[PDB]
Order: C-alpha cells, then sequence, then structure tokens
C-alpha cells in the first residue's frame, strides 16, 4: 500500500516536515533531489563506491557552491549551504494507507546523505534534514515506489495549520467530495533539472488577462517550490503582474487600501486596516494561471497575500533576482508553499501529469 | 424581517440573480463550477428568527448545499442547516455531536475546528457547526432557534450573530436553483 504521513507547517519557518522517524522530521523540498539528514551509528554509509550508478545520480545536479565510497553534496534550500556528505542506509517510518487514513505502520529503507549538523541553520525546530520530493531517482517518492512497490507518484495536501496530508504511491485520489473534478496538466521535465514544472499560457488578475511580452509564458514556464511561502516572478512578469495588482485593489465606505512601507523579502505591502476580506481571504484582486487542459490555478486572498507583523500584509509576487526580463532559461513563475495550501496536488511521475484539486471554502487540507 | 444583504461569494461562476425586496433568488450553474461559490439573501445580523423558504433546487449532478449559511462573532464560528444537497453529506467527514430534532426531520450534527482559514475577521482559527436534514427537502420553515440551542451544548455562542442568509453553494458539477425566502 501506499505511505501516509501527515504533514506540518511550522509556524517559525513557514516550511512543511513530515515525520521521518525517532521524533526527527525532514522538510518537504518539492526540488529537492536527495534525502538527506544528520546522522549518527545505526545510518552507517552504505557500501557504494563513487564510479557506480548511484553516486553518479546522487550528484547529478551540484549546487551552486559545490562542485564534485561515494560522497554526495546535501544542499539546504533556505540558505542554500552545502556540505560532502556520505550515503547511508536509514528508515522511514510511517504508515499505510488505502486512501486517506492509516491502516498499519509501516518501516521503508531509504538511502539518504548524512550532512554535518550546521546545515541544519535555518530549518524547522526538529528537524534533521531534507525530504526531496524532485522528480529523481533518490528523492523520496522515488524511493518509496520501489522499496514498497508502488507508483512513482505523491500526494500532497500542504495544510495553513493542523496537520495535512503527503501520501507516497498513488492509487484512487481520496476526497473524491473535492477531488472527483481533479483537473490535470502535463509535468514538463526540464534539462538540467529535476524540478516539477508546468505550463500556464496566461495569467488573469480579476477578469482581465495581464499583458506580457510575446513568449514570456512557455513550456514548462512555471516551477512548483515548497521553499518559499510566495510567489517568485520573472521580471517580464512581475512588472505587469503586479501593476495590474496594485492598480485593481486601489480601485475598490469602507477604507480605501493603503501602501506601507515594504517588509524584507516583499516588494508591495499593505496596511491591513485598509483591506477588506471574503470567503477566499484578504479582499484583493484574484489571480488564475490558465494551465495546458484548460483549466485554472486560482488565487485569492489566503494564497496572494502574507501576513507579516501586526497590521502589514505583502503581496505574495516577488521580484526574481539576478535574472534578466525575458529570461527563458528561467521560469516565469515559482509558485511557492502558501500557493499550494489547501489544494489536493496528485504528482504523477508515471503519467507525467499533476492533478490539482483546490478545496473549496469550509474545508482544507489541515485536519483532512 | 425584510431582505438586506445579499451573499455573493463567486456567484460570477454563474447566473446569480436576486431582488432583496422580493425575497427571491436564483442560481444556474448548468455549465458547471470549478471553484466554490456560496450565494444568498438574509440579513446583515443574524438571529433566532424561524426561517421560511421555497425553493427548487436541482444538485443530483453536483456537490453542492441548499442550507441556512451564516457567522457567529464570538466565540467565533461559520454555520450550516443544510436542508438539501447533491452528492457530498457533510456530516461524513466530521466529528458528530449526535442529533437534533426539528421541523419535522432529525439532523446529524457536526463540528470542526478550523485552523489558520479565512473567517469574517481575517486568518483565524474558529469552529465551524453543522446540521444536515435525514430527510432532505427544498420548501419549509427551519426553526433555527432549535439548531441553535442544540449546538450551544458544543460551544456555539448562540448570539452576537453576524450575517445570515438562505444559500446555495455548489464547487464542483452542475446544477440550478431558484429560492424564495417569505
Amino acid at each position: 500500500l501506499p505511505v501516509l504521513a501527515p504533514v506540518t507547517k511550522d509556524p517559525a519557518t513557514s516550511l512543511y516536515t513530515i515525520p521521518f522517524h525517532d521524533g526527527a522530521s525532514l522538510v518537504l523540498d518539492v526540488a529537492g533531489p536527495l534525502v538527506w539528514s544528520t546522522c549518527d551509528g545505526g545510518q552507517p554509509p552504505a557500501e557504494i563506491p563513487c564510479s557506480s550508478p548511484t553516486c553518479l545520480l546522487a550528484n547529478a545536479y551540484p549546487a551552486p557552491g559545490c562542485p564534485a565510497p561515494c560522497t554526495a553534496y546535501p544542499y539546504n534550500p533556505v540558505s542554500g549551504a552545502c556540505a560532502a556528505g556520505s550515503l547511508s542506509h536509514t528508515r522511514f517510518v510511517a504508515n499505510t494507507t488505502d486512501g486517506s487514513k492509516p491502516v498499519s505502520k509501516v518501516n521503508v529503507g531509504v538511502l539518504a546523505a548524512c550532512a554535518p549538523s550546521k546545515l541544519l541553520a535555518s530549518l524547522p525546530r526538529g528537524s534533521t534534514g531534507v525530504a526531496g520530493l524532485a522528480n529523481s531517482g533518490l528523492a523520496l517518492p522515488a524511493q518509496v515506489a520501489s522499496a514498497q512497490k508502488v507508483a512513482n507518484r505523491f500526494l500532497l495536501c500542504l495544510p495553513t495549520g493542523g496537520p495535512g496530508v503527503a501520501i507516497f504511491g498513488g492509487g484512487p485520489v481520496p476526497w473524491p467530495q473535492f477531488t472527483q473534478s481533479m483537473p490535470y496538466t502535463p509535468l514538463v521535465t526540464k534539462g538540467g533539472s529535476p524540478a516539477h514544472y508546468i505550463s500556464a499560457r496566461s495569467i488573469v488578475v480579476g477578469d482581465t488577462r495581464v499583458p506580457v511580452p510575446e513568449g514570456a509564458l512557455a513550456t514548462g514556464g512555471v516551477m512548483l517550490s515548497t521553499r518559499l511561502p510566495y510567489v517568485l516572478l520573472r521580471p517580464d512578469v512581475y512588472r505587469p503582474l503586479m501593476d495590474a495588482f496594485t492598480k485593481a485593489l486601489a480601485a475598490q465606505g469602507a477604507p480605501v487600501a493603503r501602501a506601507v512601507e515594504a517588509v524584507a523579502p516583499f516588494g508591495v505591502c499593505y496596511d491591513t486596516k485598509t483591506l477588506g476580506n471574503n470567503l477566499g481571504g484578504y479582499a484583493v484582486p484574484n489571480v488564475q494561471l490558465g494551465l495546458d487542459g484548460g483549466s485554472d490555478w486560482t488565487m485569492t486572498g489566503k494564497n496572494s497575500m502574507v501576513d507579516v507583523k501586526q497590521g502589514t500584509a505583502c503581496v505574495a509576487f516577488v521580484e526574481m533576482k539576478g535574472v534578466a526580463a525575458g529570461d527563458g532559461r528561467a521560469p516565469a513563475v515559482i509558485l511557492g508553499g502558501a500557493q499550494m495550501e489547501d489544494f489536493v496536488l496528485d504528482f504523477d511521475m508515471e503519467k507525467k501529469r499533476l492533478g490539482f484539486s483546490r478545496l473549496p471554502h469550509f474545508t482544507g487540507c489541515g485536519g483532512l | 424581517a425584510g431582505i438586506n444583504y445579499v451573499q455573493n461569494y463567486n456567484g460570477n461562476l454563474g447566473d446569480f440573480t436576486y431582488d432583496e425586496s422580493a425575497g427571491t433568488f436564483s442560481m444556474y450553474w448548468e455549465d458547471g463550477v470549478s471553484s466554490d461559490f456560496v450565494v444568498g439573501l438574509g440579513w446583515t445580523t443574524g438571529s433566532s428568527n424561524a426561517i421560511t423558504y421555497s425553493a427548487e433546487y436541482s444538485a443530483s449532478g453536483s456537490s453542492s448545499y441548499l442550507a441556512v449559511y451564516g457567522w457567529v462573532n464570538y466565540p467565533q464560528a461559520e454555520y450550516y442547516i443544510v436542508e438539501d444537497y447533491g452528492d457530498y453529506n457533510p456530516c461524513s467527514s466530521a466529528t458528530s455531536l449526535g442529533t437534533v430534532y426539528s421541523d419535522g426531520s432529525t439532523y446529524q450534527v457536526c463540528t470542526d475546528t478550523r485552523t489558520n482559514e479565512p473567517s469574517i475577521t481575517g486568518t483565524s482559527t474558529f469552529t465551524q457547526y453543522f446540521s444536515v436534514r435525514e430527510s432532505t427537502r427544498t420548501s419549509g420553515t427551519v426553526t433555527v432557534a432549535n439548531h441553535f440551542n442544540f449546538w450551544a451544548q458544543h460551544g456555539f455562542g448562540n448570539s452576537d450573530f453576524n450575517y445570515q442568509v438562505m444559500a446555495v453553494e455548489a464547487w464542483s458539477g452542475a446544477g440550478s436553483a431558484s429560492v424564495t425566502i417569505s
């Protein structure tokens, strides 16, 4: 049977974790190719020479600050820090499931890189590493698929709070009351990256398509990420999308939206006393990505605004740094954690497609 | 009392029409919806007044509710008294509080905690209450006081109401509704 773990959104870091074993948790990194943790004895180095297929695979996607028995280079996806580590046998201890509820305890053997404790900085308290959920052979979903004899496919239901859901191994998508009409869009494999990409052909703010340059939105132009809570936008998309958003927001006897000094890392922030609300969250312009397949990925206030401190909420679209406007090697859009929250997401790397069911307002991933 | 409040969350996903003075609204979504809407009519401030309604409600092909819908300010709560529904019964998933009998049927009662979710005061943690009619119907009188009194045994404020409407909600599939609140 597929393997089920509960997902926690850590309040301090906004990162999502699952229990791994021994009260240790791992951070879900949907663009990460490795599982890595700190280790002690009883995670002994595997019998893996550095010319074998497994070792070259473990080093297939070197992190920027890292060139090249086996030694892999685990990467902290928040700080960008990396370090040399050995591959070792470890246990992923969870439950099986016949849908969404636990059935039996299960202990799944997986290969993880053993990282030094310094690599834990910027991760949640109680986390000992990172669970990579990218499309590559040593990521957690692929390893669960081979060890538990289930599908190379996983489901995420990331919570805003309370326990969400991660299921590794496929089967029918649970909660048909919410997912029976689940839309799908193709997963696009990009050269040199294990990450999950999809294709948006349009972006709409309110009911009005955002004018983007020709070719700006391309095949595989939207990446998925759990590293940040907000969306990153390449500059050529950032400018027209933010201008459309701020103009529409400004045009809504209640207070009129009032901009305030930005709180890093955000660029555009508002006095929360000047924002309304509705059943989707803050009453700000809806944003939709029209995806290949004909369905839209929707953002409402709960997805497009981040509460940063008392009195201030920031727009969850942040301009990429170090990427020129119109640079097709970079994604146009990187969706983040708060835009995936309260969606049931079916990452099917066998059929190469992503199912995305936004839950209706009266429910959510937490407690599902 | 006379209608003074229009509930319109994503009414634009179908054809929402209403007339506050006549107490009527209709919502057609026969082309289907792929997002959640909640539409209806009622009052800026709810009360324990009985609500009498008549409806044509066709939702066999939809995940949908026909329900009294509203909020309580404190303790913060979202609630539904579901008179009829489509392909999903909302007390299947939730913590049971037993039953309450009102207006000719047993209702199943359930509750849930809603953590860090949208509310009438922004992102919040609050309680949700459902009463779901066992013998579904599309017209009658809802003696809301009977529901509110029972939920008050389980944390419902039963006072300090925010808005309260007769509503149609759907988030999948296709259907139609026409409602009169007498």
